[PDB]
């Protein structure tokens, strides 16, 4: 079966270059084009371009001005997109592609390849309670923290109904924040004890957190 | 977006 | 030249409900194509060629049209089939339609509202970081209204939004509004007002700083 395989994530500085393999499998790499796909969170899907293994010939999204280049090398089955002079609009999930056996649609997909544009530094979160409010509300508060991805457990992986760990929201400084919350009833506010794991991996952060109605 | 991709050949043999 | 438009944008079904989705061309299409995509993953090929399913694809999918009308058609709606469905045709600009995202139906909740102080802890370091919780609602759409001392605040407010949840069908959203400590200390109520369809009126829940 054809297959595509796309190089591992990509943290950049504004201003760089990035270059994101697709190694294909399964066909002859001489007579397909390997097209690519941009897709950003609120934005869908946008064709970038393509590349014809050993032909020298590629094709360009105009939008993208001479900024994408698409190039391949027929003896190791990879195709690559070069992407230069990188911004914050250019952070998204890029994807190779290729057409099916009999028909023009994208059959065939890559993995996908994470760029993510930042000017920041690797920063530790601190670890914040969100102290309780027949139902009651509490939580963690992850805030300031770079790069992603942060790990969220409430007692050691024990509570694990009614939690909601939301998506991190990006700051204007930066760096990145999340909430983890969890309902409960309030009367084992008293007698039960409820602890938020936080890991942050690459700050080394590893905090376990009680959070208790405030005094 | 893709108004520069390659032609593969798939066009419909219009009748009308 | 020719322009997709999917409507409706956001579609609610049903378990075992039938779910038409349209894309609209702007001028005639030979084809369309039918993209699956659940968070996190890659675009699958799920409906080619207008009405060839890819392998895979349970029989429950199916599609047609012609001209400027194409639709991709579910008989009974399942869990699973809840995703973002692209519309694509290479003679279209842009080619990839921009979604209809496909959710699970479910009759209408109200969210459990909860705001939460700053800790002490924080103030320490400056900042300020008031957080509100709108717990277990559907339908997605919600307003989140900060107000200091009555006046609504804009721009200095984050929010985020859960995916669907697989037991009850309900969202959950957490908003954080984020102001100095010299701007906290200078003002004493806060209050995150909330609006959704199953609120008649907007509910509010404060604190006073301090108490």
């Amino acid at each position: 079966q054809v297959q595509l395989q796309q190089s591992g994530p990509e943290l950049m500085k504004p201003g760089a270059s990035v270059k994101i393999s697709c190694k294909a499998t399964g066909y002859t790499f001489s007579t397909s084009w390997i097209e690519w796909i941009k897709q950003r969170p609120g934005h869908g899907l946008e064709w970038i371009g393509e590349v014809l293994p050993g032909s020298g010939k590629s094709n360009h999204n105009a939008n993208f001005k001479g900024r994408a280049t698409f190039t391949a090398d027929t003896a190791s089955n990879t195709a690559y997109m070069q992407l230069s002079s990188l911004t914050s609009e250019d952070s998204a999930v890029y994807y190779c592609a290729r057409e099916g056996s009999n028909n023009n649609a994208l059959a065939y997909w890559g993995q996908g390849t994470l760029v993510t544009v930042s000017a920041a530094s690797t920063k530790g979160p601190s670890v914040f309670p969100l102290a309780p409010s027949g139902t009651a509300a509490l939580g963690c508060l992850v805030k300031d923290y770079f790069p992603e991805p942060v790990t969220v457990s409430w007692n050691s992986g024990a509570l694990t109904s009614g939690v909601h760990t939301f998506p991190a929201v990006l700051q204007s400084s930066g760096l990145y924040s999340l909430s983890s919350v969890v309902t409960v009833p309030s009367s084992s506010l008293g007698t039960q004890t409820y602890i938020c794991n936080v890991n942050h991996k690459p700050s080394n952060t590893k905090v376990d957190k009680k959070v208790e109605p405030k005094s | 977006d893709a108004e520069f991709r390659h032609d593969s050949g798939y066009e419909v043999h219009h009748q009308k | 030249q020719i322009v997709l438009t999917q409507s409706p944008a956001i579609m609610s079904a049903s378990p075992g409900e039938k779910v038409t989705m349209t894309c609209s061309a702007s001028s005639s299409v030979s084809y369309m194509h039918w993209y699956q995509q659940k968070s996190g993953t890659s675009p699958k090929r799920w409906i080619y060629d207008s009405s060839r399913l890819a392998s895979g694809v349970p029989s429950r999918f199916s599609g047609g049209g012609s001209g400027t009308s194409y639709s991709l058609t579910i008989s009974n709606m399942e869990a699973e089939d809840a995703a973002t469905y692209f519309c694509q045709n290479w003679r279209s600009s842009p080619t990839f339609g921009a979604g209809t995202k496909l959710e699970l139906k479910r009759t209408v909740a109200a969210p459990s509202v909860f705001i939460f102080p700053p800790s002490d802890e924080q103030l320490k370091s400056g900042t300020a970081s008031v957080v509100c919780l709108l717990n277990n609602f559907y339908p997605r759409e919600a307003k989140v209204q900060w107000k200091v001392d009555n006046a609504l605040q804009s721009g200095n407010s984050q929010e985020s939004v859960t995916e669907q949840d697989s037991k009850d069908s309900t969202y959950s959203l957490s908003s954080t509004l984020t102001l100095s400590k010299a701007d906290y200390e200078k003002h004493k109520v806060y209050a995150c007002e909330v609006t959704h369809q199953g609120l008649s009126s907007p509910v509010t829940k404060s604190f006073n700083r301090g108490e």
